[PDB]
DNA sequence: ATGCATGCATGCATGCA
DNA sequence: CATGCATGCATGCATGCAT
C-alpha cells in the first residue's frame, strides 16, 4: 500500500529529470486541441538505468509491481500540466525468439522477434454499459473487467448485463452512449533466416488492444516488447481434470515494431534530420550529379556505365497520371538485359535487390506464373474463398528482380502482361472475383539462344521474344563478352584489386564475421544514396515543359521513320518511355521543371540502348 | 448496484420537438400529414424521414428565436432510440380512412416501416454544419468507436440471399380460457410459451395449453448482403474486407450482387465481452442507374432536349467515349451502337433472336485496345473486365455453393451472369484456352448457359454483349500471310461477331506527330486538347442511351428492297476472294442480320419509330470500313 | 530425310465440401 | 472416407523447321 506510492514518487522525479517526455506529452496534447493522436509515450530504458538502478531491475524482472505506478504518476502529470507506457533500449538476456522461451522468464518484460503468421478480425469489447430508465427518467451504468485487462491480478466478478432497475422500472440499452475498445490476436513464429533446417519451428500467442490492434499483416518480420504471463489454472482446481496438461502461456503486448528484411512485404525508412537535408541540397547543385550517383551503384564491377545509369532512373521512378474520367497513366520504368555468361548479371540483380527500399527476388522455373500474379484461390476459416497476394503483389510500390528470365514458360509469361501496363491483378475464378493492386516496376536477366550472342545473326533470331513482351520494357540492353588485351589488363587488376580488402578493425588473416540485417523501419556511401533517393522520392514532382515537349516529339518522331535496324520494335508506347525518362532525371536535380536537358539525356539514353 | 449517472439529453423536449416538426413543417398543407394519409388510405407502406427537412426546421425554429435542441445530432449519436419515438408520434397523430376499405404491443398495429435518410452535404455547407452521416467510409475505417451511430458506408455488394420471413411478435391462443398472449423477439433463436397465463387459468386449478396463430402474427421480411472495399480504398500492399448488412421491411431486392453502391444505417452490436457487428440499412444510392428504371420525368426530358437541339449528336457521342485517345473514330462509333443495340424479335411462334451487338478488336501492340474496354466497362452501368488469363470458363458460367444465412443450397454465376444487360469486355481473347472460349458460344448465340455437371442440371439466362479484344499469332501484322491465318480464330467464332476491326500499325511520318502531340499535352496539362469540342458527361451521355433504349423501330419495304439487294451483292462478291484465300471468311445470314440490327440501333440513336435508309448506308459504311486497312 | 525443340493437349495431383 | 467438381502442375506427343 505505500510501496506503490513511493513508486509513483520515484517515477515522478525520474520525469522530472529528464525533460524529453514532458516535452513530448505537451506534443500530442496541443494538437489534440484541433486524426486525434493516441496517448502513447515511448521511454529509453538506458535512460532509466542510468538512473535508478533498482526501479530498472523491478520493471525488467518485476512488471505487475512497477508499471501501473509509472503510468499513474505519467497521468498525473498529464492532468497536472489514462496515458500508457512503452519500452526501447537494452533488453539484455531478455531478448529472446520464440525457440528460446522457456518456463524461466514466466511473469517478465520480454521482447521477442519473429515472422507474423497468424492475424485476426479486429472486434470490439465492452467496457461500460448504459441503460435509460424512462418510468424514473434516469441514466445507470455498469462496468465490467477481465483477466486480461491489467497486468495485476482481480478477484473476478459476476459478469451480468443488467435488465431491470431497483425499482423495477425495465430498462433499454443506450447502444451509442456504452464503451467499446478494440481486440486483436496474432500469431508469430521464428524467422525463417534462424529457424534450424529440418525442424518443425516454435509459435507463441500476442494479444493487443486499444491503438495496437492493427500495425502488422501476416507475413511480415515484427518485433514485440510486452510481458510473458500465465492464466487459469491447468486443471489444479478441479479435483480430477488431467496428469498431462499445464498453464495456458501468451504476451500481453504493449510495443510492436515492423522490421525490414529482402524479399519482404515491410519497406525500410530512414529518419532525415537538419544536417541529412542540408547535405543532400548541397550535393545536388553540382553539374556532375547524375555521374556522382552514378558510378557510386556497384562500384566494385568494372564498366556498364549506361545500365547503371538506367538502374539509377529506375530507382527514382516517374510521375503517374489519373484523369478526372478516372483513366491510369503508367510511371515506373522496366529493365530487361541480355547477356552472355560472366557478364555480372546476377551480381546487379543482388545489388538492386540489396539497395531498394522494396525489392523482391525470383528464379525462372522456379515461381510458377500464379505465384507472381496472386492467383490465391484459397479459404480462410471463417469459410470465405480468399485470394493470396503473391510477389507482384506484394511489392506494390517496389521491385521485382527476375533472374534466368528467359527460362520462364510462355503459359507464365503472359501473366505478366497484364502487370506490366495495367499495372492491376483481374482474377475471375469460381465463386470469386476482384481486382488487385500491383504498381510494382521490373528487372529482369536473360542470356541468348545459343548460349552466346551470334553476331552474325539478326537480334530476333538471338533474343526471342514476343514483340508483345518487348514492348513492355522499357529498355533492353545486350550486354557481349569480347575478348581483347586492353581491357582484360584492366578487368583484371580492378577485379584483383577487389579481393584485397581489409575491413576496418581487422587483423591481416583473420576471418570476417556475417550477420543478418534486420533493420527498424519507421563516390558517396550506400546510406547517402538511400537517404537522397527517399527524399527525391517522397518530396519532389516535377511537371512537363514546352521544350521538353518539342524534344521528345523530335526524336520520337525521327526513331519511327528510320532505316536502321533494332534490338526491340518501335510503338507508343516508346514515346511514354521518353516521357518517363525525363521526369524520372528532373526528379535527381530537385526540380519541379522538366527541363531541356533532361530530355536530351533520355533521348542519348534510349538511343544507346536501341541503336 | 447499478449506480446513476448524470447525462445532458432529455427524452422528454425532444419528443415534443418531434411532435411539432411532425405536424408543423411544409416544404398543399403539412409534408408529412399527406404521408399518414397516404398511409391511411392503404397507398403507401413506408415512411421516411429526411434530416434536412429536420435540420431546416429546427434553424428556421432558431430564426425565430426561441430556443430548441440540436435533434439531428441526437439521432445521428444514438438512432436505434429515436426510432420508436417517431413510430409513437405517427401512432398518434394519424388520420382516418377518407376513402373505404374491402395491453396489445403496439407493433401489431402499426402498418408502415420508419426509415432515416442521411444528411446531405451542401445542406450542411448551406447551414455550416459539418455532416457525419454523409461521409463515405471504408470496411477498414469502422471501428468501435462509431457503434450505435448512423452512418454510410461506399462498397461493391457480393452476395445476396433470398428474402424470408422473420417473426417480430408472436400470438397465442387459449382453447380453455380464451386469452391472448404476445412474445416479442428480438433476437436469433427464441424458446415458445407452453402455459397459459392468464387471470382465469392462474385460480383455477386446471391450466390451458397454449396453440401459436401463424396468421395473427408480425412476419416482417429479412434479408441479408455483403460488401466489400473498392481497390481504390485498399492501402499498398493489403487485401480488401468485408461487412454484413440487414435489410427489413420495404427495401428487400434493393441490392443485387456486382452493384457498387452506397448504403447508410444504424452500426449496432450483436462466453466473452467481444462482440460481432452489423450495418441495419436504411438509404441506399446506386452510383449508375439501371437502364430498365428510366422515366421521362419532366427534369429528364429538359436534360435530353439539350442533346437533341444540339445538331451533331453522333459526333458528339462518339467523339465523347475516351477523349483522350486521338483518333479511332469509327472505332468509337461501332462501340457506341454496341451500347445501344439493336431490337429483340419474338416471332409469337416458339422462335426468336436476339438484338445485342459483339463487337472485336484485332490489332498490333500499342494501339490502345485495353483503354478503349476500360473506358467502356465505365461507361456502361452493369460493365465487367475480365482478362484471358485469368479465367477458368467455370468462372465464367457458374458452379454450386451453400448459403450461410438460410440453409438453401444456391447455384453462384460467374462474370457472364453478372453482366447480364450489360457489356463483358473479355481482353486477351486469343491467350484463354481454346477449351475455355467453346462455352461462349451459346452466350453469344442463344444467350443462355446450359450446365448438366452433378448436383445441377438446369439453365441460366446471359442476355450480355461482348466486347473482345485479340492480337494477331505472332504479334504484329505479318503482310505475307493471309488475314484469315493470321489470326487464330475459328470460322465459327468469327460469324458470331458482328464488328471485327483490324487496327494495324503502320508507321507515317506525317501523322505520328499529331498522335505524338496529343498523348504530350494529356500529359502536360491532366486534360484533352481540343478547345471547340465539349464531351458529354458520362451521367448525361447515359441518361440519353436510356431514353434511346425504349424505342422499337420497324421498317419499311424500300428498305428491304435495298437490304436485300446489298445482301446478294455482297454474298456473291465474298466467295471470289474466300476462293482465293485473300479474305476473311464467306458472308453467311448472319452478315445479314447484323447488318439489320445495326440498321435498327441507329435508328434507335435518331429516336425514331421507322428505319431510315440512311441508315443502312451508315451501317453497310461501317461493315465495310471495318477492314480498310488490309488494302492500305 | 532425320532429329530436335517447342507448343499443345491429355493426365494426374490437390483440394474440397 | 467415397463421390464428383474446379484449380494447377506435369508429361508426353505431334508438328515444324533446320541442317
Ligand atoms: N565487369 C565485371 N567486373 C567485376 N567482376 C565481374 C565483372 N563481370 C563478371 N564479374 C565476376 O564474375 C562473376 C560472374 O557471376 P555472375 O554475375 O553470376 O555472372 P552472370 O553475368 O552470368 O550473371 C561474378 O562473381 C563477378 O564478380
Ligand atoms: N491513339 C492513342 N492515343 C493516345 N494514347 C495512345 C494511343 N495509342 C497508344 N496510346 C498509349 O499507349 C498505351 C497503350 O497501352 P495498351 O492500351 O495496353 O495498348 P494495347 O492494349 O493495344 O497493347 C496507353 O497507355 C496509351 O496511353
Ligand atoms: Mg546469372
Ligand atoms: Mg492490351
Ligand atoms: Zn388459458
Amino acid at each position: 500500500d505505500a510501496v506503490f506510492g513511493d513508486r509513483v514518487r520515484r517515477f515522478q522525479e525520474f520525469l522530472d529529470t529528464f525533460t524529453s517526455y514532458r516535452d513530448s506529452v505537451r506534443s500530442i496534447q496541443v494538437y489534440n486541441s484541433n486524426n486525434i493522436l493516441p496517448h502513447r509515450i515511448i521511454i529509453s530504458l538506458d535512460d532509466l538505468r542510468e538512473f535508478d538502478r533498482s526501479f530498472w531491475s523491478g520493471i525488467l524482472v518485476e512488471p505487475a509491481y512497477f508499471i501501473p505506478p509509472a503510468e499513474k504518476a505519467l497521468t498525473d502529470l498529464a492532468d497536472s500540466m489514462p496515458w500508457k507506457l512503452s519500452f526501447k533500449g537494452s533488453f539484455g538476456a531478455h531478448a529472446l525468439s520464440p525457440r528460446t522461451l522457456t518456463a524461466q522468464h514466466l511473469n517478465k518484460l520480454v521482447s521477442v522477434e519473429g515472422i507474423v503468421t497468424k492475424t485476426s478480425l479486429v472486434r470490439p469489447k465492452l467496457i461500460r454499459s448504459v441503460h435509460y430508465a424512462a418510468k424514473t427518467g434516469r441514466f445507470h451504468y455498469r462496468d465490467y473487467t477481465d483477466a486480461t485487462t491489467t497486468l495485476t491480478t482481480r478477484i473476478p466478478t459476476p459478469a451480468i448485463y443488467p435488465t431491470e432497475d431497483t425499482e423495477g422500472n425495465k430498462l433499454t440499452t443506450e447502444y451509442g452512449y456504452s464503451t467499446f475498445i478494440d481486440h486483436q490476436r496474432i500469431t508469430v513464429q521464428e524467422m525463417p533466416e534462424m529457424a534450424p533446417a529440418g525442424q518443425l519451428p516454435r509459435s507463441i500467442d500476442v494479444i493487443l488492444d486499444d491503438d495496437l490492434v492493427d500495425k502488422t499483416k501476416p507475413g511480415d518480420r515484427v518485433n514485440v516488447v510486452g510481458v510473458f504471463k500465465s492464466l487459469g489454472a491447468g486443471g489444479m482446481n478441479q479435483s480430477n481434470s488431467n496428469t498431462l496438461i499445464g498453464f495456458k502461456t501468451l504476451i500481453l503486448g504493449n510495443t510492436v515494431y515492423p522490421l525490414h528484411a529482402r524479399s519482404t512485404g515491410v519497406a525500410a525508412r530512414q529518419m532525415l534530420t537538419d544536417f541529412d537535408i542540408r547535405n543532400i541540397n548541397k550535393l545536388s547543385k553540382k553539374k556532375d550529379i547524375f555521374d556522382i550517383l552514378s558510378q557510386s551503384l556497384a562500384p566494385s564491377i568494372y564498366g556498364h556505365d549506361h545500365i547503371k545509369k538506367a538502374i539509377l532512373l529506375m530507382l527514382m521512378g516517374g510521375v503517374e497520371k489519373n484523369l478526372e474520367n478516372g483513366s491510369h497513366l503508367r510511371g515506373d520504368i522496366n529493365i530487361l538485359m541480355v547477356g552472355d555468361p560472366s557478364t555480372a548479371k546476377s551480381q546487379l540483380l543482388r545489388f538492386v535487390l540489396n539497395t531498394a527500399s522494396l525489392a523482391i527476388a525470383t528464379t525462372g522455373r522456379g515461381s510458377s506464373g500464379v505465384g507472381l500474379t496472386a492467383a490465391v484461390t484459397t479459404d480462410r476459416e471463417t469459410g470465405e474463398r480468399r485470394l493470396e497476394a503473391g510477389a507482384m503483389v506484394l511489392a506494390d510500390r517496389g521491385v521485382v528482380c527476375i533472374d534466368e528470365f528467359d527460362k520462364m514458360t510462355d503459359v507464365d509469361r503472359v501473366a505478366i502482361h497484364e502487370v506490366m501496363e495495367q499495372q492491376t491483378v483481374t482474377i475471375a475464378k469460381a465463386g470469386i472475383h476482384t481486382t488487385l493492386n500491383a504498381r510494382c516496376s521490373v528487372i529482369a536477366a536473360a542470356n541468348p539462344v545459343f548460349g552466346q550472342y551470334d553476331v552474325n545473326r539478326d537480334p530476333h533470331q538471338n533474343i526471342a521474344l514476343p514483340d508483345s513482351l518487348l514492348s513492355r520494357f522499357d529498355l533492353l540492353f545486350v550486354v557481349t563478352d569480347d575478348i581483347n588485351e586492353i581491357r582484360d589488363r584492366s578487368i583484371s587488376e580492378h577485379v584483383l584489386r577487389t579481393h584485397r580488402y581489409l575491413p576496418p578493425g581487422y587483423l591481416e588473416g583473420e576471418p570476417v564475421r556475417e550477420r543478418l540485417n534486420l533493420s527498424l523501419a519507421v563516390l558517396v556511401t550506400i546510406p547517402f544514396l538511400r537517404k537522397y533517393v527517399q527524399y527525391a522520392k517522397e518530396r519532389v514532382i516535377p511537371q512537363l515543359t514546352q521544350e521538353a515537349i518539342n524534344v521528345i516529339v523530335k526524336n520520337y518522331t525521327d526513331l519511327r521513320n528510320d532505316d536502321n535496324t533494332k534490338k526491340s520494335p518501335i510503338t507508343a508506347r516508346t514515346l511514354e518511355t521518353l516521357i518517363r525518362l525525363a521526369t524520372a532525371h528532373a526528379k535527381v536535380r530537385l526540380s519541379k521543371t522538366v527541363n531541356k536537358v533532361d530530355a536530351k539525356v533520355a533521348a542519348n539514353l534510349l538511343r544507346f540502348a536501341l541503336l | 448496484a447499478l449506480p446513476s449517472i448524470q447525462l445532458p439529453v432529455d427524452y422528454n423536449n425532444l419528443f415534443n420537438e418531434i411532435t411539432d416538426f411532425l405536424v408543423t413543417f411544409k416544404q398543399k398543407g403539412p409534408k408529412y400529414m399527406a404521408m399518414l394519409q397516404k398511409v391511411a388510405n392503404r397507398e403507401l407502406n413506408s415512411v421516411i424521414i429526411d434530416l434536412d427537412d429536420i435540420l431546416q426546421y429546427q434553424n428556421e425554429k432558431f430564426l425565430q428565436g426561441t430556443q430548441a435542441d440540436d435533434l439531428v445530432s441526437a439521432i445521428q449519436q444514438n438512432a436505434n432510440h429515436f426510432t420508436e419515438l417517431f413510430c409513437r408520434a405517427i401512432d398518434n397523430n394519424m388520420p382516418l380512412p377518407t376513402k373505404e376499405i374491402d395491453l396489445f404491443p403496439p407493433n401489431l398495429t402499426r402498418r408502415y416501416f420508419l426509415y432515416f435518410k442521411p444528411l446531405s452535404q451542401n445542406c450542411a455547407r448551406r447551414y455550416r454544419k459539418k455532416a457525419i452521416s454523409s461521409k463515405p467510409l471504408s470496411v477498414r475505417q469502422i471501428k468501435g468507436d462509431f457503434l450505435g451511430q448512423l452512418i454510410t458506408v461506399r462498397g461493391i455488394i457480393t452476395r445476396v440471399s433470398d428474402v424470408k420471413p422473420a417473426v417480430e411478435v408472436i400470438a397465442y391462443t387459449c382453447d380453455q380460457c380464451g386469452y391472448e398472449v404476445f412474445q416479442e423477439v428480438n433476437s436469433r433463436t427464441f424458446t415458445p410459451l407452453s402455459e397459459c397465463t392468464s387471470e382465469e387459468c392462474s385460480q383455477n386449478q386446471t391450466k390451458g395449453q397454449l396453440f401459436m396463430s401463424t396468421r395473427a402474427s408480425k412476419f416482417s421480411a429479412f434479408q441479408e448482403c455483403k460488401i466489400q472495399e473498392l481497390s481504390q480504398q485498399v492501402p499498398v500492399g493489403h487485401i480488401p474486407r468485408s461487412l454484413n448488412i440487414h435489410v427489413n421491411g420495404t427495401l428487400v431486392r434493393s441490392l443485387s450482387p456486382g452493384d457498387i453502391v452506397d448504403v447508410t444505417g444504424i452500426f449496432l452490436p450483436a462466453a466473452g465481452l467481444l462482440t460481432e457487428t452489423y450495418l441495419e440499412a436504411q438509404f441506399v444510392r446506386q452510383h449508375k442507374k439501371k437502364f430498365a428504371s428510366f422515366s421521362l420525368t419532366s427534369d429528364v426530358e429538359e436534360r435530353v432536349m439539350e442533346l437533341i437541339t444540339s445538331g451533331d449528336v453522333y459526333n458528339r457521342l462518339a467523339k465523347s467515349i475516351a477523349p483522350e485517345i486521338y483518333g479511332n473514330l469509327d472505332v468509337k462509333k461501332a462501340l457506341l451502337l454496341l451500347l445501344v443495340g439493336g431490337v429483340d424479335k419474338r416471332v409469337g411462334d416458339g422462335m426468336k433472336i436476339r438484338g445485342d451487338i459483339n463487337v472485336c478488336l484485332m490489332g498490333d501492340p500499342g494501339v490502345a485496345k485495353s483503354q478503349l474496354l476500360k473506358a467502356i466497362c465505365k461507361i456502361s452501368p452493369r460493365g465487367v473486365y475480365t482478362t484471358g488469363k485469368g479465367s477458368s470458363g467455370v468462372g465464367l458460367t457458374a458452379a454450386v455453393m451453400k448459403d450461410p444465412v438460410t440453409d438453401e443450397m444456391i447455384l453462384e454465376g460467374g462474370a457472364l451472369v453478372l453482366a447480364d444487360n450489360g457489356i463483358c469486355c473479355i481482353d486477351e481473347f486469343d491467350k484463354m484456352d481454346e477449351s475455355d472460349r467453346t462455352a461462349i458460344h451459346e452466350v453469344m448465340e442463344q444467350q443462355t448457359i446450359s450446365i448438366s455437371k452433378a448436383g445441377i442440371n438446369t439453365t441460366l439466362n446471359a442476355r450480355t454483349s461482348i466486347l473482345a479484344a485479340a492480337n494477331p499469332l505472332y504479334g504484329r501484322y505479318n503482310p505475307r500471310l493471309s488475314p484469315l491465318d493470321n489470326i487464330n480464330l475459328p470460322a465459327a467464332l468469327l460469324s458470331r461477331f458482328d464488328i471485327l476491326f483490324l487496327m494495324l500499325d503502320i508507321p507515317s511520318r506525317d501523322d505520328d506527330e499529331k498522335l505524338a502531340e496529343h498523348v504530350t499535352y494529356v500529359h502536360m496539362h491532366n486534360k484533352q486538347p481540343d478547345l471547340d469540342f465539349t464531351p458529354v458527361e458520362p451521367s448525361k451521355m447515359r441518361e440519353y442511351i436510356a431514353y434511346a433504349k425504349t424505342k422499337r423501330p420497324v421498317m419499311s419495304e424500300a428498305v428491304n428492297d435495298y437490304v436485300v439487294q446489298a445482301y446478294i451483292r455482297l454474298r456473291q462478291d465474298s466467295k471470289r476472294e474466300m476462293d482465293s484465300k485473300f479474305s476473311f471468311g464467306q458472308a453467311t445470314p448472319r452478315t445479314l442480320l447484323g447488318i439489320i440490327r445495326l440498321s435498327q440501333a441507329l435508328a434507335k440513336l435518331r429516336l425514331a419509330d421507322m428505319v431510315d435508309i440512311d441508315d443502312v448506308e451508315e451501317a453497310l459504311r461501317l461493315v465495310r470500313v471495318s477492314k480498310e486497312s488490309l488494302y492500305q
